[PDB]
């Protein structure tokens, strides 16, 4: 099926460059343009530019003329996007989206990448510290403290337990992040893509 | 550049009723070919934007029949005939008639539901954290309405004003409810010097506030 | 009878007229048409649509009018809506005139929105000069040249236009001409 894979997160020092990738699967890759969208933390979706793997042409937003560089590799079915001279205002999530070069289809922005959370800062990646929170319904917690940077993927019982789950937004204290998650043979599954860590903690008395 | 305006920042609605989300453009999105190039998108929290409506009125594959599209030149509206709780989120309009493609501001759908009480859960610091030199007491305010709630801490009967970090969830995709988590960050030292810890929640649900506590 | 050069990107060709539509899919020999069964010495006009399928959906690449000239042994395609797959990504209303026909060849008139054109040319077997008039364009002359099989196994004039290029193919016991004026490069046909 159509699948578009994006790296979960990427941290780099300010003033450097980064080349985001977006792999493609399940469709005739050369027939579709590739658009890139930035969603900063808070609100706002900006359209950056499109690249055509068939014609090689890039149409770009003037605001990202010297900030973004769009390249494509048809053999690997991957599109890239290089961000340059990175500042603090570039800390954001970046999406890819397919767009058929032809008018009259249902194949335009109908599939979106999971997003790449790009954090640009001078700090260093810290894997999370995971602590299970335990005391007709039972509430169980899971503390994910002192990680950097965002995001993380808290999950219970490998996704089997999905109703009654309450994952809370992170808090930035002392340069590192921290969240908690609740739910009402129970396993807390935390992942930190930036440090490439997966932690599975069981909740027991 | 074409400017897409979503005048309503957020709209409230009760489950089962009808909602209308609107969007205005700086120039007619009608091309000479007669096709109006407008998209409607739904962004659920922590997820990628999802196509809902294309060509201003045509429903997209996988989009429920509740969603409806209408519009003219410089005026466009998305309609949900019967609003369910799964429709909570931010709705974005977008033009693709001219480069640069431009989005709208986004209108958040808010669900007005029946007032409900928070469910306190309290948690002692774990043995692993205590061994690690840290101590975080963590309190949960689960499944309440509305988002306006307040939190107080009692260390051995006295209030605490330092290291109290709080986090709020968005509207539940099913319960249409909110949730909150307050965490008191202590050291392994001063946590070991106190016996009674209490987490207190104040809400419109009850005149008498709810507090749950624990003692080691 | 069979027109394979009129199909684009190995797709389809839905010609439709008089409440009937026949789709000539490339790669199959079953596609055929009138071998002069339509009225001779008359331009018969059809409404054509060129389509391909990408990832399980048909997309119209072009559409417009499709006119033919009938003899014992020239297909013309007036595109009215073509797609700008390079820049806009939209089906624009660009009008262009092309010629994509052939018939039964031997071995050894119309223009863009101008149906009333006269082709008066003569050639003698010296080894093809002709005059074309009755058109919006003022004063066009086909330049005489030799003929040969030219790997097509059929005699070809391959003349010029008066700074131009013309091609006429012999048949029986048919042509296309390219001219460049100040306003635009006009495509003319021979029959």
């Amino acid at each position: 099926q159509v699948q578009m894979q994006q790296p979960g997160a990427e941290l780099v020092k300010p003033g450097a460059s980064v080349k985001l990738s977006c792999k493609a699967s399940g469709y005739t890759f050369i027939s579709y343009w590739m658009h890139w969208v930035k969603q900063r933390p808070g609100r706002g979706l900006e359209w950056i530019g499109r690249i055509a793997p068939d014609t090689g042409i890039i149409y770009y937003n003037e605001k990202f003329k010297n900030k973004a560089t769009l390249t494509v590799d048809t053999p690997s079915s991957t599109a890239y996007m290089q961000l340059n001279s990175l500042t603090s205002e570039d800390s954001a999530v970046y999406y890819c989206a397919r767009y058929l070069k032809y008018d009259g289809s249902t194949y335009r922005f109908d599939y979106w990448g999971q997003g790449t959370t790009l954090t640009v800062s001078s700090a260093k990646t810290t894997p999370p510290s995971v602590y299970p929170l335990a005391p007709s319904s039972v509430t169980l917690g899971c503390l994910v403290k002192g990680y950097f940077p965002e995001p993380v993927t808290v999950t219970w019982n490998s996704g089997s337990l999905s109703s009654g789950v309450h994952t809370f937004p992170a808090v930035l204290q002392s340069d590192l992040y921290t969240l908690s998650s609740s739910v009402t043979t129970v396993t807390c599954n935390v992942a930190h893509p930036a440090s490439s860590t997966k932690v599975d903690k069981k909740l027991v008395p | 550049d074409i400017v897409m305006t979503q005048a309503a920042p957020s709209v409230p609605v009760t489950p089962g009723e009808s909602v209308s989300i609107s969007c205005r453009s700086s120039k007619s999105l009608l091309h000479s070919n007669g096709n109006t190039y407008l998209f409607w998108f739904l962004q659920r929290p922590g997820q990628s934007p999802q196509l809902l409506i294309y060509r201003m009125s045509n429903l997209a594959s996988g989009v429920p029949d509740r969603f409806s599209g209408s519009g003219s030149g410089t005026s466009f509206t998305l309609r949900i005939s019967r609003v369910e709780a799964e429709d909570v989120g931010v709705y974005y309009c977008m033009q693709h008639l001219e480069y640069p493609y431009t989005f709208g501001g986004g209108t958040k759908l808010e669900i007005k539901r029946a007032d409900a009480a928070p469910t306190v859960s309290i948690f002692p610091p774990s043995s692993e954290q205590l061994t690690s030199g840290g101590a975080s007491v963590v309190c949960f305010l689960n499944n309440f309405y509305p988002k306006d709630i307040n939190v107080k801490w009692k260390i051995d009967g006295s209030e605490r004003q330092n290291g109290v970090l709080n986090s709020w969830t968005d509207q539940d995709s099913k319960d249409s409810t909110y949730s909150m988590s307050s965490t008191l960050t202590l050291t392994k030292d001063e946590y070991e010097r106190h016996n009674s810890y209490t987490c207190e929640a104040t809400h419109k649900t009850s005149t008498s506030p709810i507090v749950k506590s624990f003692n080691r | 009878l069979t027109l394979e050069d009129s199909i684009r990107q190995n797709g389809t060709l839905t010609l439709s007229a008089q409440g009937a539509e026949k789709t000539f899919k490339a790669g199959d020999k079953d596609n055929s048409l009138n071998t002069g069964k339509l009225k001779n010495d008359k331009i018969s006009r059809f409404d054509f649509v060129q389509k391909i399928e990408v990832d399980g959906q048909t997309i119209t690449l072009a559409s417009g009018e499709f006119q033919i000239y009938k003899q014992n042994h020239v297909v013309a395609l007036q595109i009215e809506k073509i797609q700008d797959s390079e820049h806009s990504g939209k089906l624009v209303n660009k009008r262009q005139f092309r010629i994509s026909g052939l018939g039964g060849e031997h071995t050894a008139a119309f223009s863009s929105d101008d149906p009333n054109g006269r082709l008066h040319y003569s050639i003698d077997f010296t080894k093809g000069y002709g005059r074309i008039e009755h058109l919006k364009t003022l004063e066009v002359e086909l330049a005489a040249a030799e003929l040969k099989a030219d790997e097509k196994s059929h005699a070809v004039i391959l003349g010029d236009t008066r700074k131009g290029s013309y091609h006429l193919a012999l048949f029986g016991d048919a042509g296309s001409a390219e001219v460049k004026t100040v306003n635009s490069i006009h495509h003319i046909g021979i029959a």
